[PDB]
């Protein structure tokens, strides 16, 4: 869980 | 206030 | 009315004691406040996530619940506090 | 979200849209595994509503979305509609989500986990951007 394949950019 |  | 494309915002957690300066006795132990920082959740965001990174993984800390009727960016939003609710989640999943 | 920004498509893969049978987005939710979604109790979900996973742009017809039927609504027995306290519902899906690059689960905390005031977190959604 909790680890997106496409990383968010903040 | 209001539900969101 | 609602945006077509998914939005995001970063925002800080507040303590319940400090959140009570805004919302008084409306704040209960199963709530957590966040924001008052120039962003706000708003109508149609309800039910969605407030996530915080913990040991490298995004973890569900809040569920968007309620707040200012005008989505004021200087007032904290109120979220359901998932740590107070997770035992019920686990019991419900185990039984169904 | 007021004064947020557009997400990178697919980068919040647990985010779902709850839509009514007319296609109207009324609430968000989060996938916690292939069969279960967490949302707010006050959203008033019924088994006639739809969970939409894998969405980014609700105005596009070209996205590989999953429209998932709801089998049962589990409203927390301590939900108090008068105070909006304990505002959580679980949705058991009739059709499991298929996890992929753009659809996957968020972690749940332990009951004893600590998230300190001042910590910067993130919220996401398709709520109003202006009132």
């Amino acid at each position: 869980c909790g680890v997106p394949a496409i990383q968010p950019v903040l | 206030s209001w539900p969101w | 009315n609602t945006p077509d494309r998914l939005q995001q915002a970063s925002l800080p957690l507040l303590s319940n004691t400090n959140c009570k300066k805004y919302w008084g006795t409306k704040i209960k132990d199963a709530m957590i406040c966040a924001g008052a920082s120039g962003v706000s959740s708003c109508m149609g965001d309800s039910g969605g996530p407030l996530v915080c990174k913990k040991n490298g993984a995004w973890t569900l800390v809040g569920i968007v619940s309620w707040g200012s009727s005008t989505c004021s960016t200087s007032t904290p939003g109120v979220y359901a506090r998932v740590t107070a609710l997770v035992n019920w989640v686990q019991q419900t999943l185990a039984a169904n | 979200i007021v004064n947020g920004e557009e997400a990178v498509p697919g980068s919040w893969p647990w985010q779902v849209s709850l839509q009514d049978k007319t296609g109207f987005h009324f609430c968000g939710g989060s996938l916690i595994n292939e069969n279960w979604v967490v949302t707010a109790a006050h959203c008033g979900v019924t088994t006639s509503d739809v969970v939409v996973a894998g969405e980014f742009d609700q105005g596009s017809s070209s996205e590989k979305i999953q429209k998932l039927k709801i089998a049962k609504v589990f409203k927390n027995s301590k939900y108090n509609s008068l105070t909006i306290n304990n505002d959580i519902t679980l949705l058991k899906l009739s059709t499991a989500a298929s996890f992929s690059q753009t659809v996957s689960a968020v972690c749940l905390p332990s009951a004893s986990d600590d998230f300190a005031a001042g910590t910067t977190c993130v919220t996401t959604g398709w709520g109003l951007t202006r009132y």
